């Protein structure tokens, strides 16, 4: 059917992979191993469409910063994932993240997820305004413990790249 | 992916695979292995556009990944191997191409059993 490529990215221990996971696993893993680069397979009906999600799972850490952007090219939807408990990762939004795929992919549609909303801080707001700030296709918040938020994120993200 | 034996507690075992495939090349590789009941483990991986980068787990020093660019073949040596180390060993590729989209490729996979 439809086939597109969401690449997740952000700061480390901000929610990228337990996001991806309870996406396509329904499950929150347990032990926090830092991701070099992983890639794991949804599918997800949005608007009536059935359209197959490739999760292009990315490194946080400064460690894998030559290995990462192997993984943007070709992508329909790019996932900058920050941490509600984490102001810093905000920052580093406008700072590392933005810069940096606004330059492999300078016109794929960004979609600012702030993770781990069930430990509320930013404030909403601050997160909005950031979206606004960095031109995003919208902002979302989300929580991988309670899957709550996790279907719309997704399904922002379909909608933003069926087009 | 091939090379997956029975081996004894602290033995060695080298596996091998393909750097590229016919119908695309990789810009980058890495390995993975399963364990039984146990989910997917990043075990090593290669970088190929920038530089020969590689990219390990552990920092143990007992897996030791390479490519051998006359036989277009990566390896990865694995000494000193212990009973947590029975698992399925995958590969996986960032399969690049003239005219395909950027993919992640999935090999075949390998068994390895470390005794007792
Ligand atoms: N309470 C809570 N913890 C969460 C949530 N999402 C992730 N975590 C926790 O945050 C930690 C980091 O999660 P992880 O998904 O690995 O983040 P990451 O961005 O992929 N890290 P890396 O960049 O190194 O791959 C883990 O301890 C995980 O349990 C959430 O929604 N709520
Ligand atoms: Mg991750």
């Amino acid at each position: 059917a439809i086939r597109k490529k969401l690449v997740i990215v952000g700061d480390g221990a901000c929610g990228k992979t337990c996001l991806l996971i309870v996406f396509s696993k329904d499950q929150f893993p347990e032990v926090y191993v830092p991701t070099v680069f992983e890639n794991y397979v949804a599918d997800i009906e949005v608007d009536g469409k059935q359209v197959e999600l490739a999760l292009w799972d990315t490194a946080g850490l400064e460690d894998y910063d030559r290995l990462r952007p192997l993984s943007y090219p070709d992508t329909d939807v790019i996932l900058m994932c920050f941490s509600i408990d984490s102001p810093d990762s905000l920052e580093n939004i406008p700072e590392k993240w933005t810069p940096e795929v606004k330059h492999f992919c300078p016109n794929v549609p960004i979609i600012l997820v702030g993770n781990k909303k069930d430990l509320r801080p930013v404030k909403p707001e601050e997160g909005r305004d950031m979206a606004n700030r960095i031109g995003a296709f919208g902002y979302m918040e989300c929580s991988a413990k309670t899957k709550d938020g996790v279907r719309e994120v997704f399904e922002m993200a379909t909608r933003a790249a069926l087009q | 992916a091939s090379g997956g034996g029975f081996v004894q507690p602290g033995g060695s075992l080298r596996l091998s695979c393909a750097a590229s495939g016919d119908t695309w090349w990789s810009s980058a590789m890495g390995w993975f292995r399963q364990a039984p009941g146990k989910e997917r483990e990043f075990v090593s991986a290669i970088s190929f556009y920038p530089t020969e980068y590689t990219y390990y787990a552990d920092s143990k020093g007992r897996f030791t990944i390479s490519r051998d660019n006359s036989k277009n073949t990566v390896y990865l040596q694995m000494n000193s191997l212990r009973a947590e180390d029975t698992a399925t060993y995958y590969c996986a590729w960032i399969a690049w191409g003239p005219w395909m989209r950027t993919s992640w490729y999935w090999g075949q996979g390998t068994q390895v059993t470390v005794s007792s």
